[PDB]
């Protein structure tokens, strides 16, 4: 049915982005029911409250030659509701792998070398 | 004309661009051309007890 | 019949389309396009930040030791405009020829000159630069 | 089916009766004379190839 194939729910906290045949429509919506075309377009919601998340055993050579292993590295971070669209457009919606807990590893190397 | 230390190590940065120079220079004038943009080579493998004492 | 003529190009992307083998001298940005039905193939060639990498990578430091690099990544990008000259250069594969198949042989120079303390400790931070 | 769609990149020459026509092709469709002649394309863009255990 159209209704149930278009009608959609943004949670409270997340901003919405549609894509109509992999293109970046210019209209984000906030939280609360809104209504997409029901097939072509497709949403995704991108988190805009603070989030958390974390890194596992990463290592870290001291400066003495010795390996150290750091069991678990948390970030939590957020991002103002009007960067949605660029942040989106860009590095796609899992902007944290390519952003954040990508780099963490080799930050943490250089600064602990 | 080049020892195990210089070709392993320090002119190992020189090997690929004497061989791109050479093979140019032989083409340059035999099949005009063709053109060498780049080479690449692998560090030797050398003998074992050699490399202990490395 | 219809079906092939249409294809999603997604965001961050841009279409090529070759005529038989041929690289037509028009590129389509993201969103629908339509194309000819059979005798034209599109691929889309990713122009925002991407990342790969190589893993195994060996080097020979000067005191004649072997290091092996567990994982040298490398994140790039390409400009729009450029797309189509770099398609037809090095195809749509450039990444390959360009940078992961030239990234141990400029590590194993950088290497040659630095002892195996200099690269694994002192200048670790300067590798990547 | 004689047709033979030369790629990108590539440039072709052919041969009708194991001689080389001074005539080459560059990308695209092309049509050739249907048995008598056999094309063939040389890559003219940056091509890489090794060879191990030198
Ligand atoms: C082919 O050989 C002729 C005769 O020696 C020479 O003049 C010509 O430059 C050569 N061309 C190539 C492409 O090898």
């Amino acid at each position: 049915v159209l209704l149930y194939a278009s009608i959609h729910k943004i949670e409270e906290g997340h901003l919405a982005v549609y894509y109509r045949g992999g293109a970046l429509l210019t209209s984000p919506s906030g939280p609360g029911y809104h209504i997409m075309l029901p097939f072509i377009t497709t949403f995704r919601s991108v988190q805009t409250t603070l989030q958390t998340d974390e890194v596992k055993n990463v290592p870290c050579g001291t400066s003495g030659g010795v390996m150290i292993y750091i069991d678990r590295i948390e970030v939590v971070n957020m991002l103002a509701p009007y960067a949605v669209f660029d942040i989106v457009r860009n590095y796609t919606a899992d902007y944290d792998k390519t952003l954040i807990f990508n780099k963490i590893h080799h930050e943490l190397n250089q600064f602990c070398s | 004309a080049h020892t195990l230390q210089e070709v392993y190590i320090e002119l190992f940065d020189q090997i690929d661009e004497n061989l791109k120079q050479a093979l140019q220079k032989d083409l340059n004038l035999m099949a005009p051309g063709l053109t060498i943009q780049a080479v690449r080579v692998t560090k030797p493998k050398i003998p074992e007890a050699i490399r202990r004492n490395f | 019949s219809l079906f092939s003529a249409v294809h999603k190009i997604e965001e961050g992307h841009i279409g090529v389309y070759y005529r038989g083998g041929a690289l037509l001298t028009s590129t389509s940005g993201p969103g629908f396009h339509l194309m000819l039905p059979f005798i034209t193939s599109y691929k889309s060639v990713q122009t925002t930040l991407q990342t790969d990498e190589v893993k195994n990578v060996p080097c020979g430091t000067s005191g004649g030791v072997m290091i092996y690099f567990d994982r040298i990544e490398v994140v790039n990008f390409l400009v729009p405009n450029a797309v189509y000259d770099i398609v037809k250069n090095y195809t749509a594969d450039y990444d390959k020829a360009l940078i992961f198949n030239k990234i141990h042989h400029e590590l194993n120079q950088f290497c040659s000159v630095h002892t195996l303390q200099e690269v694994y400790i002192e200048l670790f931070d300067q590798i990547d630069e």
